[PDB]
């Protein structure tokens, strides 16, 4: 009842997981998931990242590999553990086990 | 000199003297009065008073003995639990920590400057181990029954049930035998023994 | 610096013994603790990989429901976007002490909400709901590992720390104080040595 995940993705990927449930209108009444597309600027990507990061009613965040890219400094800027981020494959870019902040943490193991 | 025990005429007498009673230097900057060091002192005399003992107590080595091994557990787990910042403690060892430090605070420190503390009879003594040794073993089996079955009772639960009457056992300090008769201290500390029982059968 | 700070004398013999006892005692205390907290990383690391690539069969499958879910009544996506009030799966926030630290985990929670009714394009309840409950396992699947993944990046700071405090009493704690006590023993042994010339000479002047 505390914490609910967020979404940052494409259409496919986020028509995807509001299906799964997720996804509730806060006090501000924005939506707890945005839509990326190629018509969608890197600076609002990023306000919108640190936005979710500061309502810490979310806990969860969801992101690929290709938007956690695209703001690659600003990914491995956080090193906390409560307001996890997740880095999932993608249909559009399949996982690349060599990017990940958590086996970043954990590099050198192998 | 300086409290040690290097000093000739130390080493002499304790190879003499049947009975041994230190002191330390700061647990009498505590102002602890009396300030007795607790692990070093001995005596050897308690096999030949456990014959005297028998013959009117019958009660007073088990209760001697149980208190020695939670005092001296205490003083092993202190510095450990130190080192872990005091925070993964099993149950035992959180009951074994408050009920130690306690028995330290009432128990083992007084002055006589009150009326309740310049002379503390036997049966004085007696009774108030009795009723804190009673208090620390209902505890330890409330915790070690359910640990057993289910839901591990914590200290937490038995505090919001019968705080007053583990307040009735703190206070047994003062109950002074100038004022108060030898049966009335007695009857007390058999009746708080008795709601001590009565108050765990009503938790369970 | 290179030497405690203490008189020589027996009693400080005594206790820079005991220092260096509860030193030891110490050092084998935590180094135990560091051994536990090594064996919980090794097995928590063990198959993460694993997980997400199963994770990335899963999706794959999710994708193709999808596209199932395309074809068959053709065009729904923008109403899904549109209605979003209220969630259907939420979090209830818990603490996990795998250890003497404790690390954070998460709980998935469903919280019930009825799902919307597709019913008017094409009919299609059926494929939707396959897609439901796809997106459904995968939810969860995610959850455990987001629990798991908190838990990992939560353990590091505390291996650190343990290992910093190790190593801290193996290089400078204990040579300090097997220092001092070198250092003590032999003042003491040249103080009695000189009490006992002054025993020898007294004796040879008694010799008169």
């Amino acid at each position: 009842r505390g914490k609910l995940i967020a979404v940052i993705g494409d259409e496919d990927t986020v028509t995807g997981f509001l299906l799964g449930g997720i996804g509730e209108l806060n006090k501000n009444r924005h939506p707890n998931f945005l839509v990326v597309e190629k018509d969608t600027t890197i600076n609002e990507i990023e306000d919108t990242f640190r936005q979710f990061l500061n309502r810490d009613d979310i806990g969860i965040i969801l992101i690929n590999q290709y938007i956690a890219e695209m703001v690659r400094h600003a990914l491995d800027a956080h090193q906390r553990s409560i307001p996890a981020v997740l880095e999932i494959p993608s249909k559009e870019h399949p996982y690349d086990a060599a990017k990940d902040s958590i086996l970043r943490r954990a590099k050198g193991m192998f | 000199p300086g409290g040690d025990f290097s000093d000739p005429v130390t080493s002499a007498t304790l190879g003499i003297v049947q009975v041994f009673w230190g002191l330390d230097k700061k647990l009498a900057q505590r102002k602890h009065f009396p300030s007795v060091n607790w692990l070093i002192s001995y005596s050897k005399y308690m096999r030949a008073l456990d014959e005297y003992y028998d013959k009117h107590f019958t009660e007073f080595v088990p209760l001697r003995t149980k208190a020695k091994e939670i005092l001296q557990e205490e003083e092993d787990l202190a510095e450990i639990v130190q080192l872990v910042g005091k925070a993964s403690l099993a149950e035992t060892d959180k009951i074994t920590l408050e009920v130690a430090k306690l028995i330290k605070d009432d128990f083992l420190q007084q002055n006589g400057y009150t009326p309740y503390d310049r002379f503390c009879p036997f049966y004085k003594t007696v009774g108030m181990l009795s009723n804190m040794i009673s208090f620390y073993d209902m505890a330890r089996r409330a915790v070690e029954t359910t640990a057993q079955s289910d839901n591990k009772i914590t200290w937490s639960i038995i505090r919001e049930h019968m705080g007053e009457i583990l307040y009735k056992l703190s206070s047994m300090k003062f109950k002074d035998p100038v004022k108060d008769g030898e049966a009335k201290i007695k009857a007390d500390y058999a009746q708080l023994l008795e709601d001590m029982q009565n108050a765990f059968r009503s938790l369970e | 610096k290179d030497r405690i700070e203490i008189f020589p004398s027996r009693m400080a013999q005594t206790i820079m013994k005991a220092r260096l006892k509860g030193a030891q005692t110490g050092r084998n205390l935590l180094k135990k603790k560091s051994d536990a907290l090594t064996l919980r990383f090794r097995q928590i690391l063990k198959k993460i990989i694993e997980t997400k690539m199963l994770m990335g069969e899963v999706m794959r499958e999710a994708a193709f429901s999808l596209a199932e879910a395309k074809f068959t009544a053709g065009d729904f996506s923008t109403t899904v976007i549109q209605n979003v009030n209220k969630a259907q799966v939420k979090i209830r926030a818990k603490k996990d002490n795998v250890a003497g630290v404790t690390l954070p985990v998460f709980e998935h929670y469903h919280e019930g909400t009825d799902s919307y009714e597709l019913t008017g394009l094409a009919r299609g309840g059926e494929q939707l709901a396959k897609l439901k409950r796809n997106y459904a396992k995968a939810v969860e699947l995610l959850v455990e590992l987001a629990s798991l993944q908190t838990s990992f990046v939560t353990l590091d700071e505390a291996i650190k720390i343990t290992n910093r405090r190790v190593n801290a009493i193996e290089h400078v704690i204990i040579p300090r104080i097997e220092r001092t006590l070198a250092y003590i023993i032999t003042e003491l042994d040249e103080r009695e040595r000189e009490e006992f010339y002054r025993l020898k000479k007294i004796q040879e002047k008694k010799k008169i």
